[PDB]
RNA sequence: AUGCGA
C-alpha cells in the first residue's frame, strides 16, 4: 500500500497482485487506507485493565 | 433596587483568610475608575500592595487587587479608597463651580 | 494597506478613549507597528505622512512624482521647513499622552497624514466552520468550497505531521 | 542611512544589452560603477531613475525566486517522508522501521 | 397600483398578468420594479 | 458618497461647512487655506476633511432613472 | 532626452507617491494592493449588474499625489481615504502585519463600503418553448403562509429595500 | 501627611476661557489619573441624544438607506438630555418607546422641478425645489407630555446647515427617527463633545541666560509671545509658557539646545472642551465629575459579593 | 536643475488651544 | 509472545505516549461510567480526573508494551515511574 | 554531580515509538525551504 | 464557532449539573449544546426547540435505563465548544510538525477572527498580513488528552531540527525589553506595582504564591525607586516556585557594550538567584531560543515554567509599551 | 481548469 500510494499506483498494484502478495498492513499510510489506529507513537502499544474478580 | 450582586465579586482564589489580600473584579469598568481608584488607594498608609488589572479589553472587566497588612482589611481599603474619591470629586466639582461663579 | 504596499488586517476596533491623543487634541485614525518599517524599507510612507501633515496644515496638495525632489532638495527638508512654518516640529512629531494611563509618552509620536485605502479581500468574511453538511457520494466525505458548507482538507502533510507529533491518536 | 550599494542578478552585475549598453542613458562599455547598478543614492534621499531600474531588477528577481523555492521544497519533504513514516523507535531504543526491519540500533548512536 | 417604469423612458405603468412584459409608452422591454411606501427598520449604525 | 457629517478623527460636525466652504472657493475667490481658517476647522483633521473632499454624488445624480431624459 | 522619467513608469506606479523611495517589491506589492482595492467602479451602478461590485461610499482625494493624478482624471474615482496615522506600536496589536483602526471613526464612517451581488432568476435557464411555461411569479393555492407577503409583493417579487436573511423567499 | 483637605488646599482651577461652545480650564494640583478619568468620561460616558431608530417608508434617492440612517445618527440635536430616561431592552417595542424615552423626528421631503429657472445649471437649488435635504428639515414631532415639556426647548438640529441628503425630481425621502439617550461609550454618536483633550503646561527651563540678537534670536524661534525680551541686555524672559506648542524647534539650534530644557509641569493640566452643541461646554464637565462620584457611590453602596 | 518652489503663504496655521492669531 | 514477568527489560519510565493514551483512554472510562476510585473533588473534566486517578496512581490500566518481535511486557501504572 | 548529569543523561533519552523517521523528513525538508559544485535544492 | 463546534459530552452524575445548564441554553447561546443524542441512537435536535422544550429535556438527561440493549449507555450531550477543551490549530506550511500544535480554547465575545498569540507566530510562519489558518476540533478523550498533552504548544517550545526555541517575544515587545530593563529606566512604588499586578494575576493560576511578594527599591534616598531589572526579578520571583533557588545565568545581548558608553557594560547578562544584576534583554534572550533566560527557564523548571514566563513577559512589555510606547520617524 | 489570497 505504501508502493500504490507514492506513485505508479497501477504498476505498483500490478506486481503486487502478481505476486498474489498479502499486506501485513504495518505501513502507516497503509494502515490509514484501512482505517487502523496507526501503529506510530501512541499506538505503539496496548492498553488493557486489571479488573476484580471478587 | 436590589444590592448588586455581581457588580462587585471577590475572588476566592486570590483572596486571604487571615484577611489582608484580595482580587475584586468589577464589571463594566476600565482605566476610567480603575487608575484612579489605585491612585487614591496608594494614598492609604495601610496599603502594601494595589493595582488594577483588565483581563482582556472585549470583555468589559475589571480587577483590582489589594493586599495589605493586618492593620486593615482590603474590603475596608477599598470603602476608604471610595470615600476618598467621592469627597476628592466633591473638592473638584466644588473649586470648578466655584470659579465658574468667579467670571 | 497604504499606496505603499503595506498591507494589514485590523487587529482590533480601539476605543476612542483607549487611543493616545496629541497635545492637538486628536486621536490617530490609524496606528501603525513601527517595526514594520525596518525591513521593508517604506520610506515613502514616512515622506507621505509628513507631506500630507505639511498638506492638510497649509492646506494644499503636494506633489509626490518620483524624482521631482533630488539628494540636495530632500523632502524631509521641503516639508520640514513647510510644517515647521506651519508651526509643527519640524521633524514631524508630535507630543502625545497615553489613552490609558494619561503620562506623555516617552517621546514625540510620529504622527501625519496618509492615504489608506481598504483591500476588497475582507478575508475575515471569508471564514468558514463546518460541524455537519452534506458529503459526496462517491466518499462520504465533506463535500467542497464555503458556500457549499464544505470541510477544509486535512491534506497529505498535515497527516505527515500528525504521525510526527506521535498523536496516532488524533490521526485516527 | 548610507547608500543601497551594488545590485546584483543571479550572482553577477547588471544585465548589458548587446550594443554595450546597461541601460539607454548609458553609452557603449560605460565603465562608471553606476552603469553597472551601483546605486549610490538611498531610499532617505531617494534614487535616480537609472538606478531605480536596477533597483527594480534586483526587487523583481528576488520576487521570481521567492516564488519558485517553494515549488522546488515540496517535492523535497515528500519524497523522503513518503520513505521514513514507517520510521521509529523500538521499545528496545533500536531504530526500526514500521516493518519491523532494524535502521539503527540506537538513534544518532546515542538515544 | 404596483409600479414599474420602463427602463429607457422614464413612463411609470402598472404591468399585469395579462400584458406583454414591454414599456407601453416607448416599447422597452426592461422595467425597474419601482419603490414604494413600505416600512422599514434601522438601526442607525 | 456625499460630505462627511463629521471629521472621523476629531468629532466635529463639518456636513454643515460644505457649501459655504465651497461659496467661500468660488464667491470670496479665498484660498483653501484661508477659507477652512474662517470654516474653524482649525485642527488638520477637520482640515482634511473638508479639503480633501470629492463630492462625487454630483455625478451619481445624472443618473437618476425617475425622471424622463 | 526623456521628456520625463516619468515616461518609464505605468499608470499606477505614477500613482504610487514617491515611489523612488521604497524598496522596489514594495511598490509591487503596492501595485498589487490598489489593484486589489475596494473602490469606487464606477458611477452607472445603478445601470450595471455585475455578479459583484465593492463600492466605498467615503472616498477622498489624497492630499500627496503624483500630478498624473489630475492628468488621468483618477479623482473621478476615489479609492481611499486620507487617515490620520500615528507610526506607534503601544496597544499590544499592532506586530508584523496587524494595524489598529480608532472605534469611533468606524463609527463615524471610515472606510464604510457596500458590496453589490447580482442574481438572475430564470424560469427558462433550462425551459423547452410553449409547452414548458407554466410558472408565473404569484400564487395560486392560498395555502401558503401569508407571512410571505412580508417580503413579497402581491405580484410575486420582493419589495425593493426588504431586509432579507438567509431562509427568507427572494421570489414566488 | 496627605488627607483630603490637604488635596482641597493644593487643587486649583484656572479658567482661561468659557464660551458657550468651547471651555478652556485648568487643572492645577491633581493627578494623572484624575485629569485622564474626567476627558475619559466626558468622552464615552456622559449620556447625550442622538438619533437611533431610523424607520423608513420610502427612499428613492441615489443614496443608500443605511448610509442615509447612519447620517441622521451623526447629526447632533440640540437637547438637553436629562428630559429624558434610558430606554431598556428587556422589555417589548411597544413598550421600549415613549414619550419619556424616545423623541420623534420627521422627515418628509419631495423632490420636484423649478418651474424653469434662467440658463441651466444655475446651480441646483434654483432648477430644482427642495434639491437640498438638510437637518434643519427633521421636523420635531411631540407626543403628550414631552409636547408641553419642550414648549420652550422645542427640538432642534444643533447645527440645521447640515446637509444630509441630495435629491432629484421625483425622488423622495420619508423617514421616521427615533432619538434616545445613549452614552459616546457605546456609539461616537452619543459623544456629546467633539474634543476634550488635556496637555501639560510646557516649562521652558532656561538653563543660562541669553541676550542681545542671540536672545531675539532665541525668541523667534517660538510661537510669538511664549518668548519675551524686555531690554535683553540683561535676559530673554518667557511671557507665558502656555502658548507654546512643543514643537522643539529650537532644538534645530546649538545655539541653545545646550542652554535649554524642555519639559511639563506634571501637575498642571490644561483642558479644553468643546462642545458639539447639545450641552454647553462646563455643563457637560459638571456631568463628568458627577458622574464619577456617582460611580464611586454605587460602589460604597454594593455589597462585595462573593 | 531647479528645485521644487517652496509655497509663498507659508505661515503659521496652528496654535495652543486657547489661542488664536489675534496674539500673531 | 509472554515476556515473563522476571524478564521485563524496558525503561522503566513511562514515556511522554504511554502518559498521553493511558489519561485519555482512563479519562474516557470515567465520562462513561467506569468506577472513579478518587474523590472528585468538584471536578467535571473527566481528563482532570483521570489525571487525579494518575496521580494517586489508583488507576487500573496496564500497559502492554509490544515489541517489534511481537514479544510484550505488561506493566502496570503503579510500577511504571509516571514521571 | 556527575550522579546528577548521569541522571540527565538517563532522563534526557528518546521516548521508546517516537516518530523519529518523520522528525527527521521534516527536520531536513522545512530548513531546505530558505535556500565550483552543486549547492542547495539540486544537490 | 463557540456556538457552531460541539463535543459530544457524555452525561454523568458529575458533568449533569453542566450539561443541563447547557441544554437550557440551547443552540443558540454560550455553553449550551445544541443536540442530545439518546442511548437508543436516535438524535434530537435542539436546533428548534423553545427554552420550554430545552427545559423539558433538561430534567430528562439523567433518565433510567429502559431497554436492555441499552442499560449500559447514558446520553450525551453535543455541547458547544467551550473554554476546557483543547483544538488542533493547523497552518497550511505544515512543513513540520511543530506547525499544527493543540492550543486550549478560549472563546473571545464580539470577535470574528482566530486569534492567536505572537509567541506562535515563528513556529507557524504566520503573520496577520492575512493568513489564514484551520482550525479542528478533535472529537474524543484519546484525542483530547493527546493534543493537551502530545501535540501542546508546550511540548512544541523547541525545534527537532536543531533545538533551539522557536517559540518567544517579536517586534514591540522586543523593542520594550531594551526599553524597560535599560539601567535608565525607573519606576515609582505606584508604578512598579501597577506593572506588576498588570503582569500577574494571582486569581488566574499565574503564580505559586497565592499572595503577592515585592522587592526593596533600588533606590531607599530622596524617592523609592525600582529599577527595571528590579521589574524582571519580581516577576522572576512571582512566577518560580518558592522552594527553589532563583536561576542563575551568564548570558550575553544582541548590543554592545560601546554603544552605551566608554565604561559602560551591558552585554552581560547576569542573573543571580532570580535576580537580574547586569544587561538588558532582547531577542538573544527570550525569543533568541538559545540558552538565554526563556530557554534557561525552560530547562530548570520545564515547558509549563517556560510558558508560564513568556505569557507574563507578553503581559508586562504590551503594557509598558503602552505607558511609555515606542516609536519611529524621520528624525530617526 | 483561469485568475488569485497566504
Ligand atoms: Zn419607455
Ligand atoms: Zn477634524
Amino acid at each position: 500500500f505504501m508502493k500504490m500510494s507514492y506513485e505508479t499506483t497501477c504498476q505498483f498494484l500490478t506486481k503486487a497482485v502478481l505476486d498474489n502478495e498479502r499486506e501485513q498492513l504495518d505501513s502507516p499510510s497503509a494502515r490509514i487506507v484501512v482505517g487502523k489506529l496507526n501503529n506510530v507513537g501512541t499506538g505503539s502499544f496496548d492498553v488493557l485493565a486489571k479488573v476484580p474478580n471478587a | 433596587e436590589e444590592p448588586d450582586r455581581e457588580k462587585i465579586k471577590l475572588l476566592t482564589q486570590a483572596t486571604s483568610e487571615d484577611g489582608t489580600s484580595a482580587s475584586f473584579q468589577i464589571v463594566e469598568e476600565d482605566h476610567t475608575l480603575g487608575n484612579a481608584l489605585r491612585y487614591v488607594i496608594m494614598k492609604n498608609p495601610d496599603v502594601e500592595f494595589c493595582g488594577y488589572s483588565i483581563p482582556h479589553p472585549s470583555e468589559n472587566l475589571l480587577n483590582i487587587r489589594i493586599q495589605t497588612y493586618g492593620e486593615t482589611t482590603a474590603v475596608d481599603a477599598l470603602q476608604k479608597g471610595l470615600k476618598d474619591l467621592m469627597d476628592l470629586c466633591d473638592v473638584v466639582e466644588s473649586k470648578f463651580t466655584e470659579k465658574i461663579k468667579s467670571m | 494597506s497604504s499606496r505603499h504596499g503595506q498591507k494589514g488586517v485590523c487587529s482590533r476596533k480601539w476605543p476612542t478613549i483607549d487611543m493616545p491623543f496629541s497635545e492637538t487634541g486628536i486621536q490617530p485614525d490609524i496606528i501603525i507597528n513601527p517595526h514594520a518599517f525596518p525591513s521593508r524599507m517604506t520610506i515613502g510612507m514616512f515622506v507621505e505622512s509628513l507631506a500630507g501633515k505639511a498638506g492638510a496644515l497649509h492646506g494644499i496638495a503636494q506633489d509626490s512624482t518620483p524624482w521631482i525632489f533630488n539628494e540636495d532638495d530632500t523632502p524631509a527638508d521641503y516639508f520640514g521647513e513647510q510644517l515647521a512654518k506651519a508651526g509643527y516640529n519640524y521633524h514631524g512629531n508630535e507630543p502625545m499622552y497615553s489613552g490609558a494611563t494619561g503620562e506623555e509618552l516617552r517621546a514625540d509620536i510620529y504622527v501625519g497624514v496618509v492615504y489608506y485605502q481598504r483591500l476588497r479581500h475582507m478575508v475575515n468574511d471569508k471564514f468558514q466552520v463546518r460541524s455537519t453538511g452534506p458529503v459526496n457520494s462517491l466518499t462520504m466525505q465533506p463535500v467542497k468550497g464555503r458556500k457549499r458548507h464544505g470541510g477544509i482538507r486535512v491534506g497529505e502533510m498535515e497527516r505527515d505531521a500528525l504521525i510526527g507529533h506521535g498523536t496516532s491518536f488524533l490521526l485516527q | 542611512m548610507c547608500l543601497l550599494g551594488q545590485q546584483a542578478l543571479e550572482g553577477r552585475r547588471v544585465p548589458v544589452m548587446v550594443s554595450g549598453k546597461t541601460l539607454p542613458s548609458f553609452k557603449p562599455y560605460e565603465t562608471d560603477a553606476m552603469a553597472g547598478g551601483y546605486v549610490k543614492g538611498r531610499f532617505y534621499s531617494g534614487i535616480k531613475p537609472q538606478e531605480y531600474y536596477f533597483h527594480c531588477m534586483a526587487g523583481r528577481e528576488g520576487l521570481i525566486d521567492t516564488a519558485v523555492k517553494t515549488s522546488r521544497s515540496g517535492y523535497l519533504q515528500r519524497c523522503l517522508t513518503k520513505q521514513l513514516e514507517g520510521v521509529h523507535v523500538s521499545y528496545d531504543n533500536s531504530i526500526r522501521d514500521a516493518d519491523g526491519t532494524l535502521v539503527q540500533f540506537m538513534y544518532g548512536g546515542d538515544a | 397600483t404596483l409600479k414599474y417604469i420602463c427602463a429607457e423612458c422614464s413612463s411609470k405603468l402598472s404591468l399585469s398578468r395579462t400584458d406583454a412584459v414591454r414599456c407601453k409608452d416607448c416599447g422597452h422591454r426592461i422595467l425597474l420594479k419601482a419603490r414604494t411606501k413600505r416600512l422599514v427598520q434601522f438601526e442607525a449604525r | 458618497m456625499i460630505v462627511p457629517v463629521r471629521c472621523f478623527s476629531c468629532g466635529k460636525v463639518v456636513g454643515d461647512k460644505w457649501e459655504s466652504y465651497l461659496n467661500l472657493l468660488q464667491e470670496d475667490e479665498l484660498d483653501e487655506g484661508t477659507a477652512l481658517s474662517r470654516l474653524g476647522l482649525k485642527r488638520y483633521c477637520c482640515r482634511r476633511m473638508i479639503l480633501t473632499h470629492v463630492d462625487l454624488i454630483e455625478k451619481f445624480l445624472r443618473y437618476n432613472p425617475l425622471e424622463k431624459r | 532626452v526623456e521628456f520625463t522619467p516619468t515616461n518609464i513608469l505605468s499608470i499606477l506606479a505614477n500613482l504610487t507617491p514617491f515611489s523612488d523611495f521604497n524598496q522596489s517589491p514594495r511598490n509591487m506589492y503596492q501595485c498589487q494592493m490598489g489593484k486589489q482595492t475596494m473602490g469606487t467602479p464606477g458611477v452607472a451602478l445603478c445601470h450595471r449588474s455585475d455578479n459583484k461590485l465593492y463600492r466605498l461610499q467615503t472616498g477622498q482625494t489624497p492630499i500627496v499625489k503624483a500630478n498624473l493624478y489630475d492628468d488621468y482624471g483618477m479623482d473621478n474615482f476615489p479609492n481611499g481615504f486620507n487617515a490620520v496615522v500615528a507610526v506607534i506600536s503601544y496597544t499590544g496589536y499592532d506586530m508584523d502585519d496587524a494595524m489598529i483602526i480608532n472605534k469611533s471613526a468606524d463609527e463615524r464612517g471610515f472606510g464604510y463600503g457596500t458590496m453589490y451581488k447580482t442574481e438572475k432568476v430564470d424560469l427558462a435557464l433550462n425551459r423547452n418553448r410553449g409547452d414548458p411555461i407554466t410558472q408565473h411569479f404569484g400564487f395560486g393555492n392560498d395555502e401558503w403562509p401569508k407571512e410571505w407577503l412580508e417580503k413579497l409583493d402581491e405580484d410575486g417579487l420582493p419589495y425593493i429595500g426588504t431586509y432579507v436573511e438567509e431562509g427568507d423567499p427572494i421570489c414566488a | 501627611e496627605w488627607n483630603v483637605e490637604k488635596f482641597k488646599k493644593d487643587f486649583e482651577v484656572n479658567i482661561s476661557s468659557l464660551d458657550a461652545r468651547e471651555a478652556n480650564f485648568d487643572l492645577i494640583n491633581i493627578d494623572t489619573s484624575i485629569a485622564n478619568a474626567f476627558r475619559r468620561i466626558m468622552i464615552s460616558e456622559v449620556p447625550s441624544v442622538a438619533a437611533e431608530y431610523v424607520y423608513f417608508f420610502n427612499n428613492t434617492s441615489v443614496i443608500q438607506d443605511e448610509v442615509l440612517a447612519h447620517r441622521i445618527g451623526l447629526v447632533p440635536l440640540k437637547v438637553d438630555p436629562d428630559m429624558l430616561t434610558w430606554v431598556d431592552s428587556n422589555l417589548p417595542d411597544d413598550e421600549k418607546f415613549t414619550d419619556e424615552n424616545t423623541i420623534v423626528l420627521s422627515l418628509n421631503v419631495k423632490c420636484t422641478r423649478n418651474p424653469d429657472a434662467p440658463k441651466g445649471s444655475t446651480d441646483p437649488k434654483e432648477l430644482y425645489n427642495n434639491a437640498h435635504v438638510y437637518a434643519r428639515d427633521l421636523k420635531f414631532e411631540p407626543q403628550g407630555r414631552q409636547s408641553t415639556t419642550f414648549a420652550d426647548c422645542p427640538v432642534v438640529p444643533a447645527d440645521p446647515d447640515i446637509l444630509l441628503a441630495k435629491l432629484r425630481p421625483g425622488q423622495e425621502i420619508s423617514l421616521k427617527a427615533h432619538c434616545i439617550l445613549g452614552i459616546g461609550g457605546d456609539h461616537a454618536k452619543f459623544s456629546p463633545v467633539s474634543t476634550a483633550s488635556y496637555r501639560l503646561l510646557p516649562q521652558i527651563n532656561i538653563l543660562q541666560p541669553i541676550k542681545g540678537e542671540s536672545a531675539r534670536r532665541f525668541q523667534k524661534c517660538f510661537p510669538p509671545g511664549v518668548i519675551g525680551i524686555d531690554e535683553g541686555s540683561d535676559e530673554a524672559y518667557v511671557k507665558d509658557a502656555r502658548k507654546d506648542t512643543v514643537s522643539r524647534e529650537v532644538l534645530r539650534y546649538e545655539e541653545f539646545a545646550d542652554k535649554v530644557k524642555l519639559g511639563r509641569v506634571r501637575n498642571h493640566f490644561i483642558f479644553n472642551v468643546e462642545s458639539a452643541g447639545a450641552m454647553t461646554p462646563e455643563e457637560i464637565f459638571f456631568k463628568s465629575v458627577r458622574i464619577l462620584k456617582n460611580k464611586a457611590e454605587y460602589l460604597k453602596n454594593c455589597p462585595i459579593t462573593q | 536643475r531647479k528645485d521644487v518652489p517652496k509655497v509663498e503663504g507659508l505661515k503659521l496655521e496652528h496654535f495652543a488651544t486657547g489661542y488664536d492669531a489675534e496674539d500673531f | 509472545k509472554a515476556i515473563p514477568k522476571d524478564q521485563r527489560a524496558t525503561t522503566p519510565y513511562m514515556t511522554k505516549y504511554e502518559r498521553a493514551r493511558i489519561l485519555g483512554t482512563r479519562a474516557l472510562q470515567i465520562s462513561m461510567n467506569a468506577p472513579v476510585f478518587v474523590d472528585l473533588e468538584g471536578e467535571t473534566d473527566p481528563l482532570r480526573i483521570a489525571m487525579k486517578e494518575l496521580a494517586e496512581k489508583k488507576i487500573p490500566l496496564v500497559i502492554r508494551r509490544y515489541l517489534p518481535d511481537g514479544s510484550f511486557e505488561d506493566w502496570s501504572v503503579e510500577e511504571l515511574i509516571v514521571d | 554531580f556527575r550522579a546528577l548529569m548521569q541522571l540527565k543523561y538517563m532522563r534526557s533519552l528518546i521516548n521508546p515509538g517516537e516518530a523519529v523517521g518523520i522528525i527527521a523528513s521534516q527536520s531536513v525538508g522545512e530548513p531546505s525551504t530558505q535556500m565550483n559544485v552543486t549547492l542547495g535544492i539540486p544537490r | 464557532f463557540a456556538v457552531k463546534l460541539t463535543y459530544p459530552e457524555p452525561v454523568t452524575a458529575y458533568n449533569i449539573a453542566e450539561l443541563r445548564q447547557a441544554v437550557i441554553n440551547g443552540p443558540d447561546k454560550w455553553p449550551g449544546a445544541t443536540q442530545i443524542q439518546n442511548e437508543d441512537g436516535s438524535l434530537v435536535s435542539l436546533i428548534g426547540m423553545s427554552v420550554e422544550q430545552r427545559k423539558a429535556l433538561a430534567n430528562q438527561l439523567l433518565t433510567p435505563s429502559s431497554n436492555v440493549s441499552t442499560h449500559t449507555l447514558n446520553k450525551k450531550v453535543y455541547r458547544h465548544i467551550k473554554n476546557r477543551d483543547v483544538v488542533l490549530m493547523n497552518r497550511q506550511p505544515t512543513l513540520h510538525k511543530a506547525s499544527m500544535m493543540g492550543h486550549k480554547v478560549r472563546v473571545l465575545p464580539n470577535e470574528k477572527t482566530l486569534r492567536l498569540h505572537y509567541a506562535n507566530t515563528g513556529a507557524y510562519n504566520a503573520d496577520f498580513d492575512g493568513d489564514e489558518m484551520n482550525m479542528h476540533f478533535p472529537q474524543n478523550e484519546n484525542a483530547r488528552a493527546e493534543a493537551l498533552n502530545l501535540a501542546n504548544t508546550d511540548s512544541q517550545y523547541l525545534t527537532p531540527t536543531s533545538g533551539s526555541p522557536v517559540r518567544g517575544l517579536i517586534q514591540d515587545h522586543i523593542s520594550a525589553g531594551v526599553w524597560l530593563t535599560s539601567k535608565d529606566s525607573f519606576f515609582t512604588r505606584e508604578q512598579y506595582q501597577q506593572y506588576i499586578y498588570g503582569c500577574i494575576r494571582p486569581e488566574d493560576g499565574h503564580t505559586t504564591r497565592s499572595k503577592i511578594v515585592t522587592l526593596p527599591p533600588t533606590i531607599f534616598k530622596p524617592y523609592p525607586l525600582w529599577t527595571g531589572k528590579q521589574i524582571i526579578t519580581t516577576v522572576l520571583l512571582n512566577v518560580t516556585p518558592p522552594d527553589m533557588p532563583g536561576i542563575n545565568l551568564i548570558s550575553k545581548n544582541k548590543i554592545k557594550n560601546e554603544y552605551w558608553g566608554k565604561g559602560s557594560l551591558e552585554n552581560e547578562v547576569l542573573f543571580k538567584d532570580g535576580a537580574l544584576l547586569c544587561g538588558i534583554l532582547d531577542k538573544s534572550q527570550y525569543g533568541a531560543s538559545k540558552y538565554g533566560i526563556v530557554h534557561s527557564l525552560h530547562e530548570v523548571y520545564g515547558p509549563e515554567v517556560a510558558a508560564k514566563v513568556l505569557s507574563v513577559l507578553g503581559r508586562l512589555f504590551t503594557n509598558y509599551i503602552t505607558a511609555t510606547a515606542f516609536t519611529c520617524g524621520m528624525d530617526d
